[PDB]
C-alpha cells in the first residue's frame, strides 16, 4: 500500500528487494507530511532563495537566432549555487532526511553535479555524505571530484561494469539496502523506485513555474515549446511539470545519441530501448535480446545512463511530450556556439537541449517559434574534456 | 512445488533441517558448473538455489557479483542455463531446484513464458529478488499456473501485514533474511528471530529457510535450533569456486568437505 500512485500508466513502481520497502514507505510518508507543512515549505523556500539564488534568470539569446524567426530563451539553472539544477531538489531531500532523523546521505553521481549538490547540502545541514561515482566519470568530470572532497564528502570510485553512472547507481542502492536505518539515499534524478520520480519532480517544479511567469512577463504568452535534455528526467520534468496542462506548449525531451543511434553507442532508451525492470522501476531500458541491461554511452557523463524516469516514458506514450536525440558532435557544436556567441559556457548535458533547439531553428528558419531551453548546468566541469577533443581535431 | 513438500516431510521424519547451497549457473563454465552441482548433491545438499547470470545483480555483494561475471566470461546465457537445468533434473529426479532471478530476466519476453519454461524443465521454485510482495501479483500468478512455487522474503523487521502476505502468497519455502544488506559471507547475519519463525508457523507459511551471511556449520545449527527448517549458504560456497579456479579437482574436494560439514550441522 502507498499514499500516492507509484505508476505513470504502465511505468514506474517499486521494484526493490523487500528489505527496502519500509524505507520507501517511510520516505513517501515524510514527503506527504512535509508537503503540507508550512514550516518545511518556508525552510525549503528560504534555502532556495537566499542560499541557492532562486529565481534563476531567463535569458534571451541575442545572436544565435539572428536571421531566423526563432526567439530563444535560456532558463539559467547554470546560475544556481553549485552550477546545476541538481541543487534544487537536494535541498528538499536533505530537509526530508533530517525530518526522518537520518544523519547520513548516500548519493550516486555521473556528471558530479548531483554529487556536488549532495556534498554542499550535507555540509550546510550537518549530514555525513558518501558519493558513488564511476571511475570513468571521476576522470572526465574531475573538477567535481575536487569540489565534493573539499566540502567533506567521501567520493567512492566505482570500477564495475561500464564505470559510469549506472554502476554508481547500483553501488548506491546496494549500500542503502544495508545502511537505510541511518542513511538516506538522496537519489539524484526523477527515476528509480517510487516515491523518487514523484518527489524529484515536485522538488524541481519551480523551474517550469518560474519559466512560465518569466516568459509571460517578457512575451505576454506561453512558449511554443520547452526543450530539455533527459539523463534520468529531473531537469526535464522540472521544466515540463507546470506546462503539462497547457496543451499548446510542446514538451521536447532530448536523449543522448552518443556516436549515433545506429552505432548502438548512445543513451536513448525512451526512443530506442524497450520496457524492462531495473533500478527499482519499470521503464524503457537499453537491453540485450535476453534482457541483460546494456551499457549506455554519451560524451556527457550526466546523460550516460541506459534507462529513463517513468513519467517521461508515460508522457511519450500518450503523445504529450516528444523525445528526440542529439549526437556527441551536435552537442559539441552547440557548446561552442553558445560560448562564442552568447558568452555562456553550458554543461555538455544542457548542450544537447540547446543543439536540438538550434536544429529546430536551422531546419525551418522562417518558422515563427518562441522556444525555451532549460540550461540545466554550467560547463566548467567539461572544459578540459572539450578542449582535448577540439585539439585532437584542429580548432 | 511438490518436491519441497516431500523434502520437508522427509526431513521432519528424520528430525533434520535442510542445507541448501547457492551457486551461479555456468560459473566458472558450463561443464565445471555441472560437476560443481553434482558434488554439492553428492555431499548432501537437500536442495539447490541456482542463479541465472544477470548483468546488474543488485541484491548481491562482490563474491556473487564476481560469479555472475565469470559465467558471462564463459558466454553463459539464460537459454544455456535452461539446458543445464534439463541435465541436472535428468540426473536428480527428486531434489528441489529453486532459481534466483532478477525481475528483468523473468519479465523480458513474457512472464508467463518464463514460468512455462521453468515448468517444462522441472524447476520447483523461483525467487525474484527485486520484486517485493507489493509488485508480485503477475509473477506469483504465473508461477502457480505453472506449478512453480513463488518464493517471498521475510526481512528481520517484517510487520504483521507482511508476515500474513508472505504466508499466503508464497509456496515451497519462506525465505528468512538474516539481516539487511546484500549477499556476503563476511557480513554474518543475526540469529533467526524466533518471533518471525513462530509467526510464520502460526500463519501456515511454507517452511522457513534462513539466508544471507550463513558461512559456517555453527550458524546452520543455530538456525535449526531456533526453529527454521534449514539454511541457505551462497557466498561461502562461491568463495571456494573463486579460490580454486586454477585447481578444478581441489575445488570439488573443498566444496565436498565444506558442504558435508554444513549438512552435518543441520542434523543437530
Ligand atoms: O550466503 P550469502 O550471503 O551469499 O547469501 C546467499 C543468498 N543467495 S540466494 O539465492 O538465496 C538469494 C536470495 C535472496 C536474494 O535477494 C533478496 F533477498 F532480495 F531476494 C538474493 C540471493
Ligand atoms: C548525473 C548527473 N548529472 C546529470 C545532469 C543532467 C541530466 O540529469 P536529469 O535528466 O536528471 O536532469 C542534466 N544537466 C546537468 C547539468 C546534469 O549534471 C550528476 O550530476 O550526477
Ligand atoms: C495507490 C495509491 C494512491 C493512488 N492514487 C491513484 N492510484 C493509486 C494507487
Ligand atoms: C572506461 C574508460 C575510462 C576509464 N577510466 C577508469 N576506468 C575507466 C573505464
Ligand atoms: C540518471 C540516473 C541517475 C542520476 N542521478 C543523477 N542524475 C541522474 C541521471
Ligand atoms: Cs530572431
Ligand atoms: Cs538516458
Amino acid at each position: 500500500t502507498t499514499l500516492l500512485n507509484p505508476y505513470f500508466g504502465e511505468f514506474g513502481g517499486m521494484y526493490v528487494p523487500q528489505i527496502l520497502m519500509p524505507a520507501l514507505n517511510q520516505l513517501e510518508e515524510a514527503f506527504v507530511s512535509a508537503q503540507k507543512d508550512p514550516e518545511f515549505q518556508a525552510q525549503f523556500a528560504d534555502l532556495l532563495k537566499n542560499y541557492a539564488g532562486r529565481p534563476t534568470a531567463l535569458t534571451k539569446c541575442q545572436n544565435i537566432t539572428a536571421g531566423t524567426r526563432t526567439t530563444l530563451y535560456l532558463k539559467r539553472e547554470d546560475l544556481l549555487h553549485g552550477g546545476a539544477h541538481k541543487t534544487n531538489q537536494v535541498l528538499g531531500q536533505a530537509l526530508l532526511a533530517k525530518r526522518m532523523g537520518k544523519s547520513e546521505i548516500i548519493a550516486e553521481t555521473g556528471a558530479g553535479q548531483h554529487g556536488v549538490a549532495s556534498a554542499l547540502a550535507s555540509a550546510l545541514l550537518g549530514l555525513k555524505c558518501r558519493i558513488y561515482m564511476g571511475a570513468k566519470d571521476v576522470e572526465r568530470q574531475s573538477p567535481n571530484v575536487f569540489r565534493m572532497r573539499l566540502m567533506g564528502a567521501e567520493v567512492i570510485p566505482v570500477h564495475s561494469g561500464s564505470a559510469t553512472l549506472k554502476d554508481a547507481c547500483n553501488e548506491a542502492l546496494r549500500d542503502w539496502s544495508g545502511s537505510y536505518e541511518t542513511a538516506h539515499y538522496m537519489l539524484g534524478t526523477a527515476a528509480g523506485p517510487h516515491p523518487y520520480p514523484t518527489i524529484v519532480r515536485e522538488f524541481q517544479r519551480m523551474i517550469g513555474e518560474e519559466t512560465k511567469a518569466q516568459i509571460l512577463d517578457k512575451e505576454g504568452r506561453l512558449p511554443d515549446a520547452v526543450i530539455a535534455c533527459v539523463g534520468g528526467g529531473s531537469n526535464a520534468i522540472g521544466m515540463f511539470a507546470d506546462f503539462i496542462n497547457d496543451t499548446s506548449v510542446g514538451l521536447i525531451g532530448v536523449e543522448p545519441g552518443g556516436h549515433g543511434i545506429e552505432t548502438g553507442e548512445h543513451g536513448a532508451p525512451l526512443k530506442h530501448g524497450r520496457v524492462g525492470i531495473y533500478f527499482g522501476m519499470k521503464a524503457p531500458m537499453m537491453q540485450t535480446a535476453d534482457g541483460q541491461i546494456e551499457e549506455s554511452y554519451s560524451i556527457s557523463a550526466g546523460l550516460d545512463f541506459p534507462s529513463v524516469g517513468p513519467q517521461h516514458a508515460y508522457l511519450n506514450s500518450i503523445g504529450r511530450a516528444d523525445y528526440v536525440s542529439i549526437t556527441d558532435d551536435e552537442a559539441l557544436e552547440a557548446f561552442k556556439t553558445l560560448c562564442r556567441h552568447e558568452g555562456i559556457i553550458p554543461a555538455l548535458e544542457s548542450s544537447h537541449a540547446l543543439a536540438h533547439a538550434l536544429k529546430m531553428m536551422r531546419e525551418q528558419p522562417e518558422k515563427e517559434q518562441l522556444l525555451v531551453v532549460n540550461l540545466s548546468g554550467r560547463g566548467d566541469k567539461d572544459i578540459f574534456t572539450v578542449h582535448d577533443i577540439l585539439k585532437a581535431r584542429g580548432e | 512445488m511438490e518436491r519441497y513438500e516431500n523434502l520437508f516431510a522427509q526431513l521432519n521424519d528424520r528430525r533434520e533441517g535442510a542445507f541448501v547451497p547457492f551457486v551461479t549457473l555456468g560459473d566458472p563454465g558450463i561443464e565445471q558448473s555441472l560437476k560443481i552441482i553434482d558434488t554439492l548433491i553428492d555431499a548432501g545438499a537437500d536442495a539447490l538455489e541456482l542463479g541465472v547470470p544477470f548483468s546488474d545483480p543488485l541484491a548481491d555483494g562482490p563474491t556473487i557479483q564476481n560469479a555472475n561475471l565469470r559465467a558471462f566470461a564463459a558466454g553463459v546465457t539464460p537459454a544455456q542455463c535452461f539446458e543445464m537445468l534439463a541435465l541436472i533434473r535428468e540426473k536428480h529426479p527428486t531434489i528441489p531446484i529453486g532459481l534466483l532471478m532478477y525481475a528483468n530476466l523473468v519479465f523480458n519476453n513474457g512472464i508467463d513464458a518464463f514460468y512455462a519454461r521453468c515448468e517444462q524443465v522441472g524447476v520447483d521454485s523461483v525467487l525474484v529478488a527485486d520484486v517485493p510482495v507489493e509488485e508480485s501479483a503477475p509473477f506469483r500468478q504465473a508461477a502457480l499456473r505453472h506449478n512453480i512455487a513463488p518464493i517471498f522474503i521475510c526481512p528481520p523487521n517484517a510487520d504483521d501485514d507482511l508476515l500474513r502476505q508472505v504466508a499466503s502468497y508464497g509456496r515451497g519455502y519462506t525465505y528468512l533474511l538474516s539481516r539487511s544488506g546484500v549477499t556476503g559471507a563476511e557480513n554474518r547475519g543475526a540469529l533467526p528471530l524466533h518471533h518471525l519463525i513462530e509467526k510464520l508457523k502460526e500463519y501456515h507459511a511454507a517452511p522457513a529457510l534462513q539466508g544471507f551471511g550463513i558461512s559456517s556449520p555453527e550458524q546452520v545449527s543455530a538456525a535449526v535450533r531456533a526453529g527454521a527448517a534449514g539454511a541457505i549458504s551462497g557466498s561461502a560456497i562461491v568463495k571456494i569456486i573463486e579460490k580454486n579456479l586454477a585447481s578444478p579437482k581441489q575445488m570439488l574436494a573443498e566444496l565436498r568437505s565444506f558442504v558435508s560439514a554444513m549438512k552435518a550441522a543441520s542434523r543437530a
